C-alpha cells in the first residue's frame, strides 16, 4: 500500500 | 574527503554485514525541465498519455543505455570481498548486476520485463529495445494498444512488497550502511536510511549535494559516486592486508 511519492523538505 | 573517505573504509573494513543504498546520483550527469518525471512517469499520467511516458524515456535514453561506471565497480568489489552483503537501489537499470552485484533488492523494479495494460501480453524489454532506439514507441504486436508498461514503480504506484520486506531486513540487520548518489527525496525508499540508524547501523553517505537526513550520519562526503567510491574501496584493501 505505499505508493512512490516526492518531497523535499 | 581525505579523512571522510579514510573513516567511511574503516568502518566498512570493521563491518561485519555492510548495506548499501544507492539512488540516481550514483550516476554523475528552459531551466525547467520539458518532462516532469512526477507527471509523465507518474502511474494517472501513463493512464492518460502513454506515449508521454515513452518520449520521456526516448529523452533519457543516454541514462537508459548507460553502462556500469566506477562505483558500480566498487560496490561490486565490497560484495565480493564479503563486506557489502546487500545493494538496495531506486535504479531500474540493472547496472550493479551488470557490473557483478548478487544480491541487489530493485525497490522501483527495472526495464526487463513490460506488459501490455488492454490485453496483458507480457514481454522482455530486448523485444521494444530495437524500437525504441530509432524513435519508435512501443506498441503492442498483439491488440496495438500504446499502454505499454515496464515493471518499473510509477510515481503513484506501490513498490513491490516482496522486494520492500527484505530490504526493511537488510537495514533492520546492518552495522553499516551507505548511502551511495541518493538525494533521499523519494519515499518510502527514503525512509531505510533511518530505519538502519534505528538498528544502530554505522551510517555513511556519499552524495554530489547535501540532504535533509544530513544530520544522522556518521561521515558524510561531498563528491562524485564514481570518483569517491573507488577511493574508498581501494582503502579497503589496504585495511586487509597483511
Ligand atoms: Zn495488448
Amino acid at each position: 500500500r505505499h505508493k512512490k511519492l516526492m518531497f523535499k523538505t | 574527503m581525505e579523512d571522510e573517505i579514510r573513516k567511511a573504509a574503516e568502518i566498512l573494513a570493521k563491518s561485519k554485514h555492510a548495506v548499501v543504498f544507492t539512488g540516481a546520483g550514483i550516476s554523475a550527469e528552459g531551466l525547467w525541465r520539458k518532462y516532469d518525471p512526477e507527471e509523465v512517469a507518474s502511474i494517472s499520467g501513463f493512464k492518460r498519455n502513454p506515449r508521454a511516458f515513452w518520449e520521456f524515456s526516448m529523452e533519457m535514453k543516454d541514462k537508459l543505455f548507460a553502462e556500469p561506471n566506477p562505483a558500480h565497480y566498487a560496490i561490486a568489489e565490497l560484495e565480493r570481498m564479503g563486506i557489502v552483503k546487500a545493494v538496495i537501489t531506486q535504479n531500474i537499470d540493472m547496472l550493479h548486476q551488470r557490473a557483478g552485484s548478487r544480491r541487489v533488492l530493485e525497490l522501483h523494479g527495472s526495464m526487463d520485463k513490460l506488459d501490455c495494460l488492454d490485453c496483458h501480453e507480457t514481454y522482455d524489454w530486448s523485444e521494444f529495445v530495437e524500437d525504441f532506439n530509432k524513435g519508435e514507441i512501443p506498441r503492442c504486436r498483439k491488440c496495438g494498444s500504446y499502454y505499454v508498461k515496464p515493471r518499473v514503480v510509477l510515481f503513484g504506484e506501490p513498490l513491490p512488497q516482496r522486494t520492500l520486506f527484505e530490504a526493511i531486513e537488510e537495514a533492520k540487520h546492518c552495522d553499516a550502511f551507505m548511502v551511495v548518489g541518493s538525494s533521499l527525496v523519494v519515499y518510502p525508499a527514503a525512509e531505510l536510511p533511518y530505519i538502519a540508524k534505528k538498528a544502530g547501523a554505522k551510517m555513511i553517505i556519499v552524495n554530489a549535494e547535501p540532504t535533509m537526513a544530513d544530520p544522522i550520519f556518521d561521515v558524510k562526503i561531498i563528491g562524485k559516486a564514481g570518483e569517491v567510491l573507488p577511493k574508498i574501496v581501494e582503502e579497503v584493501k589496504r585495511l586487509r592486508s597483511e
